[PDB]
């Protein structure tokens, strides 16, 4: 049982998000660091910013910067102990994507020779994953002010019962099937990233896609009061 | 010898803020009035202005840039700076500020082949050095 | 270690894509004359995409199973980049092309539900089938992927295994002189369909090969079924694309894994009438 | 050096002439926690070779037979042209050759080693260090490996109520036996048909082409192992047979006195 | 390299005369703040904040086969993830190397058989047992590494809850287990015996507890001495490049029972506080 | 009575590598491809000859110990037949892939070698051929065993050969043979050697019509 | 050493259809622009080690007169010094000291790859190909002996089918 | 994994198999050492070479020789040989050989001085054949004299003893005790001490039940220890330098 | 004692052209039948 | 003649100075190289190889 | 004190004599106040 009569496992209806809220400026070590929680999907992302290229310096290139992007995950996250080294084949696609949506937009012309990495773990998974990592990651580098395109923002779609689901959590995606996340940034409507794994049918396919953005506008909508609610509690203090 | 643990205690807002400084995220819109030139923390974007890093504005009767609030050093002319010394290259030396580059300090600008060998003696890998840019 | 495209290829590329009009002389919605082989034993093919070609193999083994999964059989692939494919292909040097194909044939041919699992248990929790399929990437000149999935889903049509009999807690397996193997359970044919993005998002290609990879910016991979159902669709590349696009793209790629469906129908059809009298490998068609 | 200084000289440059089988000795028994040790001294080349046993499951091909597992290691302990991590190509080589004439020369019966045929049967590690390498690996690692099988011993087993007995210091200790003896000869050649025996490290490395022949007592040939190449014919071969005997006989010789000697 | 020479003679002549970079004594922790029960997928959590270190430790409970060397009674297991969230210097292999190390320390500080009491994780003997796997998993590396994942894994293991099953077994198979219901499990660990690590890092004639990364920078070698609560001792380590006079060695030893005994009063005092004070209350915060 | 089973080959397959050559002998095939002098990194530079690499990959599993040994017997030979002291500096990759094992595959695998060693155009000095035999319980060989024929026998041998003087390049054994029986093999694998020998003339003369 | 068909000229010497270039003194051989690093700059020849250039070796070009050489643009050219010993090195001049048409060949033209065994017997004083595509319509082309071709047409479209037709036979 | 002979799956020692009560080795004087055969220079093909045998233990290091402020970076690696002991260990390894490998290192750098080595390294291998006893102080003291006979220099050699407790109701200190003193035993200890400057270069040992002073005796007593076997290893190194 | 193939047998000219297409290059090409002849 | 251990000392600095392979602590001269010894003299401590 | 340009602050005592490393031992109130300096700007 997903949802009937128009209400689902959480207690929370098809269109909904879940109660998502990130915090900035974590590590003062660090450059950026950025805490999201949604649900209880917990989820920490550290950026060192533009520092130059320590060692193998044959990596660099002339003209724009370079992005090195790390996803691990934590042994304790679900059940069963899992183990990060020797089970890397995962992790390297979550990291291969993640250089992928930050290569989209990060604005690499601005500094050449430049490596900016972004380190993500997970502390506490309870699906969704990948839409808490990217949003994390925003979150982080919009701390340490490499100048990018727009805000981005990612979420997760499901089909049920003729009726497509946001922002699934892990008990969603284990018995369903189909799974739809993807990475938006709303400025221009442009989709980043899309990542579908199901058996799901062409004639419904815009349907969930269109709930699926909808999902990621609504993050693009709460966020964005964050940001501003941090910067203004800054420049109070400056100015 | 007496040691001392506490529970971490959890933020406050603290607040009455009085600030009328216009505020940015990535992605909006910098009003535009025509007779702008340009400005550094932001781009060109469908024939409009768009801000690319979360801060504050500041306008010139020309000039319009996006101030944040941490950023890495940016290259500036007049500055007095302190660096770290890492590696001691043959004709200069690099420098590692909070720029996004090391910065690089040539030989001709220190005032003290001859040179090549006793350039290590004189100032040591890992110092701390100030100089003007 | 790979020789670098000159700046003319990439300007007189581009010009020829702004007037559609690719290199071979094709139209923009044309895959390349394809070509099904099998081998002498069950279970081996070769699939020609057109100067690119793929080697697929089906092993199959008893093994326990794994605790929390009882009672349906295990999966394993390996797609493993071949050192003669590319020039730049040296052994632990493309980590990243590799991750990003292995995880996405493992992706669709394991989530898409294509062959059964649960028809494989032979005795719950004692003995189970386990199923290692590896593909062999000989020749670099276009879509790995395209042709990686018509590989892996003609071997394993191809494929038999021995048949067991069990009686109580025996378990009897036999030789393949001793009884005829069966061939394998399957729901249906998913496949993939390469779609190349072009100074964002502006020019739709099918089936880059090489100087057209080398000179795109995007790709996009969708995954679909005889019935029209879409499996798996995967973005590469950092591109930005709107919706309207691949909703057109459903569209092509349905015709696309008919016409390819109809192409492995016959080749099945073909080799078997060929076994049927004298034994062979059966060619199949190249259309 | 060159091989014109290596070929005008003509004479080995050790001093030893030309199919000088050079200073073999052994120890039997030295390491005492294994079941079986063996260590080999040839023309400073040193490999210790050591026998341990564990209880394990067959496989569902062969239910009744035992595993026997060699594993030629080189540390670079030896010699500088060794790396630190995985085994090199040198040491995979040098353990297939190991494998192929244990399961050439039958020295051992699988059958057995059976304790009750499958549930419960004799596994046999055999673990070679190198510790000096000049040269002629593969003679000592096989004839350390003779050494440490015939030191070794192994205890009564029985299942008995559902439960594995074994009784160690409860004077059930017996001798594994063995059915034959496999003894290497290898040879270095030069490109003039100069084919001279038992190489060191220079006089391998600047030579072109390696022979390695595994003889029995009855002229059984165990395996012909030659990568290289350089040309070869079959009356050469023959004056190889005609040595190696030879050398089978002193070995066999050397080793049978030495066990009577650690007889007591 | 990381500091210069300059400031390391500033620096010793600071620590000879009692007053260091940021006005400690000779013998004065920092502020240390520990907070119970942050990961809500364990059976037990904490997280431990000095200065600028950070460290995360969540300890589950697993079923498993006991041991062939101890049989009737439970074992324990350590994992530190070196992460690559503290330093791009340890980003994908380099963590491994590390945090090999400390995991190596702590099997050490738990081989007692007199640490925690191992009688209490049996279920039945030689057929089940409990494995506490205890996983570090440090945030930022800030200096005087080993001192707060000892406090961490203390308050872990104290906030441990292990599930109360009792097994039922038959003549038949029957791997039927209760896991009975009312989540209550008075099974708490009693960790009044698991031992804490202080550092004593040696900087001139004057030895240094909890040196920071310049007062570690500076020094040449450091003695690792593991304190319980009452008086007992397990194991010391020499970790360093430099050399170590004798007498250093018992002085201290004995300075180091004694801050041994001020951490571990003062430790289950905020532990109980902790407690003590509203488990449904005090909204715990990670921001 | 001594004679092969049906020999068939094939040039220029693969547009990406500098030689193609797939050798199909009897139900076995194996496919060679071999990229020509070519870059090498700096730890292999060899001043006075060339660096030759052989990758030897079969289809089920992944590659273990014994392809390593057998890849090294490929090396072996080559470098003993690859006139490699006229390219200083470079370095020739030859990659092996097993297409269908139906027994010997270390002759059909030293045939695909020699043919895309011929058809890449690195110098040699001489062709080279791979052919085996095998002893069954009583005594009577078999050139070029099948996979039964392979496992009744005693005794496998396996023989590189040489194309100038009919030497021996290369020997690989699984048995317990005598040296009388050795040296029958030896003459048979002469023998064997001539008749392919003459099979790589008729189809280097049928690739060049045009 | 090769397989091919032996020729005598009054010199003997065999030819095989062969893919990777040796590098061979005196040869027209179209190379690409790697980097540059100070007054030299490398090209890719297709062969065991890229060759080098100076800019002092371009028609009429001192300190003063850069030749202009941007990084990744295709020049025709020929090799001065090859040997086994050294890496080779490359020049764009005449023995006399000018240009015949060497240098920077532009942009706009379609590069392919071909086998050695075409180009030579293409370019033979006995063809067959070249004579009919100059009698078609206009074009130009550019061959090197490394197994390289570059062409261009006005249009798109005859470039194209120029670039099959030679490549296809 | 795949570039060693696989065989079974899963493989059992025979010893928990077994079905007998040893005795305990029983009563002894405290400081009763075992004979010391030390002889340096033993293998031809490394730089240094030293082979140390004590009782039932034995040991071989040998040093590869320098190879391309700056300062020099040797790195050891400690291997055990897969048959010492009575459980058989895998050949890497991996858990329990980088934990001697770092008191190998953190007790070596003392002794070697680094400052005549720029940007250049040292290969220190040791290899441990037969676990009869103390299996750390051997492995220092067959190191330190293989170094010394490789010609780095040093400003001293190292001397190391290992203790242990027997766990009976009056804890009394053994020294260098044997392998089923060690299996018998509840607490072990091991120092190494540099005898001419007098100062330790690395002590670690596990605990199992003790008091701050007991601990304190136990180094005195392994100082003394050391101190006291040092001249046989002297002796030793000059008959090997006589050698050359 | 020479690998060279372009004073082996006989090769034809440098950038050959057609059809005037271009326009120095007939007369490179000019030059080259030339020094043929 | 004598062969030399690094640990034991040699002279004191008014009866020697440290030429080579050697070092200096408060009032010694140890060695620091296993080999024989050669020398206000200046003494130095070698190995016959190098 | 120097107050870079850039994120650093040195804090250095003054000499009265107003190059060569005077790597005499500062004396303990004057480092006191070194150390006062530091944790202020460490709280602002």
């Amino acid at each position: 049982l997903l949802s009937d009569q128009g209400y689902r496992v959480d207690g929370r209806r098809a269109g909904e998000l879940r109660k998502i809220q990130a915090r900035m400026g974590v590590f003062a070590q660090a450059d950026g660091s950025a805490y999201i929680e949604q649900g209880n999907t917990k989820a920490l992302a550290v950026v060192y910013g533009p520092h130059e290229i320590r060692g193998s310096r044959a990596r660099a290139l002339p003209d724009r910067a370079l992005v090195n992007c790390q996803y691990s995950s934590a042994t304790f996250s679900t059940g069963e102990r899992k183990r990060r080294p020797h089970g890397d084949r995962k992790s390297c696609e979550m990291g291969l994507q993640l250089r992928q949506t930050f290569e989209a937009a990060i604005l690499t012309q601005l500094h050449p020779r430049s490596q900016i990495d972004i380190y993500v773990q997970v502390l506490q998974a309870d699906g969704g994953t990948y839409a808490a990592c990217v949003n994390a990651a925003t979150l982080a580098v919009l701390d340490a002010g490499i100048p990018m395109r727009d805000f981005v923002c990612a979420c997760s779609a499901g089909f049920v019962d003729g009726t497509a689901l946001a922002d699934l959590s892990h008990v969603e995606e284990a018995a369903g099937g189909p799974q739809l996340a993807l990475a938006l940034l709303p400025a221009s409507g442009q989709i980043a990233l899309l990542e579908m794994d199901a058996r799901l049918h062409e004639d419904h396919l815009e349907r969930v896609l269109e709930a699926a953005a909808q999902a990621a506008r609504d993050v693009h909508t709460l966020l964005d009061r964050v940001v501003r609610q941090h910067v203004r509690e800054a420049s109070i203090l400056l100015g | 010898m007496a040691m001392e643990m506490r529970l971490p205690v959890a933020r406050k807002p603290l607040s009455g803020r009085d600030t009328k400084k216009h505020l940015v995220v990535p992605g909006d819109t910098i009003t535009t009035d025509t007779g702008f030139m340009r400005g550094h923390g932001t781009y060109m974007g469908e024939e409009k202005l768009i801000a690319s890093v979360a801060g504050s504005v500041e306008r010139v009767n020309k000039l319009i840039c996006v101030k944040a609030l941490k950023t890495r050093y940016i290259g500036e002319v007049g500055d007095i700076v302190v660096g770290r010394i890492t590696e001691v290259q043959q004709k200069r030396w690099k420098v590692e500020t909070n720029s996004r580059l090391d910065s690089v300090l040539l030989l001709s600008s220190m005032n003290l082949a001859e040179d090549e060998l006793a350039m290590r003696g004189f100032l040591q890998e890992g110092d701390l050095i100030s100089a003007e840019v | 270690k790979e020789t670098p495209l000159s700046n003319c290829e990439r300007r007189f590329l581009l010009r020829a894509i702004e007037e559609k009009k690719r290199l071979d002389g094709r139209q923009t919605y044309d895959y390349r004359n394809i070509r099904i082989s099998f081998g002498t034993d069950y279970g081996c093919c070769i699939v020609e995409l057109g100067k690119t070609r793929v080697l697929g193999q089906v092993s199959c083994e008893l093994v326990s199973p794994k605790l929390n999964r009882a009672t349906e059989g295990i999966l394993f692939f390996n797609l493993e980049l071949s050192q003669m494919a590319a020039p730049a292909f040296e052994p632990g040097r493309q980590s990243d092309l590799l991750v990003k194909l292995n995880r996405l044939m493992e992706r669709c041919l394991r989530n898409s539900k294509c062959i059964d699992t649960e028809s494989l248990c032979v005795v719950a929790g004692e003995k189970v089938w386990q199923i290692r399929v590896d593909l062999h990437l000989l020749n670099h000149d276009g879509n790995i992927i395209d042709a990686a999935s018509i590989a892996a889903i003609v071997a394993l049509c191809h494929f038999r295994r021995p048949d067991v009999s069990v009686q109580g807690d025996e378990v009897t397996l036999y030789t393949p002189e001793e009884r005829d193997p069966v061939p394998l359970s399957i729901h249906h044919m998913p496949i993939c369909v390469s779609f190349a993005f072009f100074q964002q998002g502006t020019y739709l290609l099918v089936d880059p090969n090489e100087r057209e990879e080398r000179v795109m910016d995007g790709l996009l991979v969708i995954a679909m079924n005889k019935h029209r159902e879409i499996c798996t669709i995967q973005s590469s590349g950092g591109i930005m694309l709107l919706k309207d696009q691949v909703l057109r793209c459903s569209k092509i790629a349905g015709v696309k894994v008919a016409e390819i469906t109809e192409l492995i129908l016959k080749a099945l059809e073909n080799d078997q009438k060929v076994r049927k009298e004298g034994g062979k490998f059966g060619f199949a068609e190249s259309i | 050096e060159y091989y014109r200084r290596f070929l005008k000289e003509n004479c080995r440059p050790d001093g030893r002439e030309l199919g000088e089988f050079r200073t073999t000795t052994v120890n039997i028994g030295s390491i005492s926690t294994a079941d079986g040790s063996a260590l080999v001294k040839l023309g400073n080349t040193t490999v210790i070779c050591g026998v341990k046993a564990e209880f394990a499951a067959p496989s569902t091909d062969a239910p009744d037979k035992g595993y026997v597992v060699p594993n030629v290691d080189l540390p670079p302990l030896c010699s500088s042209r060794f790396r630190s991590g995985p085994p090199g190509e040198e040491a995979q080589v040098a353990s297939q050759f190991i494998a192929d004439v244990i399961e050439n020369s039958q020295i051992i019966q699988k059958e057995d080693l059976c304790i009750s045929p499958g549930k419960l049967v004799w596994v046999l590690y055999c673990d070679l260090i190198c510790l000096d390498y000049d040269g002629n690996i593969l003679d000592a690692c096989t004839f350390a490996l003779l050494a440490a099988l015939k030191n070794v011993q192994l205890p009564e087993v029985t299942i008995n109520e559902e439960t594995a007995l074994a009784e160690v210091n409860l004077k059930k200790k017996s001798y594994l036996n063995i059915r034959t003896h496999p003894v290497a000869t290898s040879f270095a050649v030069f490109d003039d048909t100069l084919l001279i025996v038992d190489p060191t490290g220079e006089e391998e490395h600047l030579a072109t082409g390696t022979l390695t022949i595994v003889m029995d007592e009855e002229g059984k040939l165990c395996c012909l192992h030659k990568p290289g190449g350089s040309g070869l014919t079959g009356a050469k071969l023959q004056d190889c047979m005609s040595r190696a005997v030879t050398r089978h006989k002193e070995v066999k010789k050397l080793m049978d006195e030495v066990i009577k000697s650690m007889k007591p | 390299v990381t500091l210069s020479e300059a400031e390391k003679v500033y620096i010793v002549h600071g620590v000879q005369e009692d007053l260091r970079v940021d006005g400690r004594g000779c013998e004065d922790y920092r502020c240390v703040e520990v907070e119970t029960d942050v990961v809500s997928n364990t059976s037990g959590s904490a997280r431990v904040k000095l200065g600028h270190t950070d460290i995360l430790v969540g300890v589950k409970a697993e079923m498993g086969t006991p041991k062939l060397e101890k049989p009737n009674e439970g074992y324990l297991e350590f994992f530190v993830d070196c992460s690559a969230s503290a330093t791009p210097e340890f980003e994908g292999r380099g963590g491994d190397d590390l945090g090999t190390e400390i995991a190596n320390t702590l099997y050490r500080i738990f081989n007692n058989k007199s640490s925690v009491d191992l009688k209490t994780l049996c279920i039945s003997p030689r057929e089940h047992c409990w494995v506490l796997y205890v996983d570090v998993l440090l945030l930022e590396c800030g200096g005087n590494l080993f001192d707060a994942i000892s406090i961490a894994v203390k308050a872990a293991l104290f906030n441990t809850r292990i599930p109360r099953v009792r097994v039922l077994e038959d003549e038949e198979g029957s791997k039927d287990i209760e896991l009975s219901d009312d989540p209550y499990d008075c099974i708490r660990l009693s960790v009044e015996n698991v031992p804490c690590i202080v550092t004593l890092c040696k900087i001139g004639y004057r030895h240094v507890v909890d040196a920071t990364l310049q007062e570690e920078a500076c020094s040449l070698a450091s003695l690792l001495v593991s304190v319980t609560s009452k008086g007992v001792v397990t194991c010391m380590r020499k970790v360093g490049k430099g050399s170590l006079d004798p007498e250093s060695i018992f002085e201290m030893m004995e300075t180091g029972k004694r801050v041994g005994k001020v951490l571990h009063a003062s430790l289950q005092s905020v532990v109980h506080k902790e407690e003590s004070l509203g488990p449904k209350r005090q909204k715990v915060g990670f921001l | 009575g001594c004679s092969l089973r049906h020999f068939a080959c094939e040039q220029n397959l693969l547009s990406r590598p500098d030689g193609s050559a797939s050798f199909l002998q009897g139900d076995t095939s194996v496919l060679a491809g071999v990229y020509g002098p070519a870059e090498v990194k700096v730890s292999k530079e060899i001043f006075n000859k060339a660096t030759l690499e052989v990758i030897l990959r079969p289809k089920i599993g992944l590659p273990g110990v014994a392809e390593k040994s057998r890849e090294r017997l490929i090396r072996n030979t080559c470098e003993a037949v690859v006139l490699g002291t006229l390219h200083p500096r470079t370095s020739i990759t030859v990659v092996l892939q097993v297409v269908s094992d139906a027994g010997s595959l270390l002759a059909c695998c030293l045939n695909a070698a020699c043919m895309a060693l011929v058809d890449a155009g690195v110098p040699m000095r001489a062709l080279f051929c791979g052919v085996a035999c095998a002893l069954d319980s009583d005594g009577t060989l078999v050139l070029d065993p099948t996979s039964k024929q392979e496992k009744e026998a005693r005794a496998v041998l396996t023989f590189a050969l040489d194309s100038v003087e009919r030497k021996l390049l290369m020997s690989s054994t699984k048995g317990l043979y005598s040296d009388t029986e050795l040296q029958q093999c030896l003459a048979a694998a002469q023998a064997a050697s001539q008749h392919v020998f003459r099979f790589y003339r008729e189809s280097l003369q049928r690739r060049y019509s045009k | 050493t090769k397989c091919g068909r032996l020729r005598h000229k009054e010199v003997y010497w065999v030819d095989s259809q062969q893919k990777r270039y040796v590098p061979v003194k005196g040869d027209h051989v179209i190379g690409i622009v790697t980097a540059k690093s100070g007054d030299i700059f490398k090209v890719d020849v297709g062969g065991s080690e890229p060759a080098s250039l100076s800019y002092l070796s371009f028609e009429g070009a001192t300190k003063r007169n850069r030749p202009n050489v941007q990084v990744g643009d295709l020049i025709y050219g020929q090799f001065v010094v090859a040997n086994k010993d050294m890496e080779p090195e490359m020049v764009c001049i005449d023995s006399c000291g000018r240009a015949n048409g060497m240098g920077v060949i532009g942009q706009d033209g379609l590069l392919f790859k071909v086998t050695l065994g075409l180009i030579r017997k293409l370019l033979a004083p006995d063809c067959e190909i070249i004579q009919e595509v100059g009698k078609l319509y206009p074009l130009e082309i550019v061959f090197g002996m490394n197994g390289r071709i570059w062409v261009k047409a006005k249009t798109i479209q005859q470039t194209l089918i120029l670039a099959n037709i030679l490549e296809a036979c | 994994d795949h570039r060693r002979i696989r065989g079974p799956e899963e493989s059992q020692p025979p010893q928990l198999y077994a079905a007998d009560e040893e005795e305990a080795p029983g009563t002894r004087d405290p400081t009763r050492l075992r004979p010391v055969y030390a002889r340096a220079g033993l293998l031809s093909q490394a730089k240094g070479s030293a082979y140390l045998e004590a009782g039932g233990t034995k040991v071989l290091c040998a040093v590869s020789g320098p190879r391309q402020a700056l300062r020099g970076r040797l790195l050891c690696d400690f291997r055990r040989a897969p048959f010492a002991g009575r459980r058989r260990r895998a050949p890497p390894g991996g858990c329990e050989e980088r934990e001697l490998a770092l008191a190998l290192q953190e007790a070596l750098e003392p002794a070697v001085r680094l400052g005549r080595y720029p940007r250049a390294q040292l290969e220190v291998s040791a290899l441990l054949l037969e676990d009869g006893g103390s299996a750390l102080a051997a492995a220092l003291t067959a190191a330190a004299l293989a170094l010394a006979d490789a010609g780095v220099e040093m400003y001293d050699l190292v001397v190391g003893c290992g203790l242990s407790l027997a766990p009976g109701p009056a804890p009394t200190w053994l020294l260098d005790p044997t392998r089923l003193e060690e299996e018998r035993a509840a607490a072990g200890l091991t120092v190494a001490l540099m005898p001419v400057l007098n100062q330790v270069a690395g002590l670690l040992g596990s605990g199992e039940g003790g008091l701050t002073e007991s601990w304190a005796e136990a180094v005195r007593l392994g100082l003394e220890g050391c101190q006291r076997l040092y001249p046989v290893l002297q002796q030793s190194l000059v008959r090997a330098a006589r050698r050359r | 004692e020479e690998q060279s193939f372009l004073l082996c047998e006989d090769l034809l000219y440098g950038r050959m052209s057609f059809r005037g297409f271009n326009p120095e290059v007939e007369k490179l090409m000019l030059q080259m039948n030339a020094k043929h002849k | 003649v004598r062969y030399c251990i690094p640990g034991e000392r040699l002279c004191n600095l008014e009866e020697g100075s440290p030429g080579s392979g050697t070092y200096t602590r408060h009032g010694y001269i140890f060695s620091s190289l296993a080999g024989c010894l050669m020398k206000l003299p200046v003494v130095s401590v070698v190995r016959e190889t190098e | 004190v120097i107050l870079g340009n850039n994120g650093f602050i040195w804090i250095y005592p003054t000499p009265e004599h107003k190059f060569i490393a005077n790597l005499e031992p500062v004396s303990l109130a004057d480092r006191e106040v070194i150390s006062r300096l530091r944790n202020c700007i460490i709280s602002l």
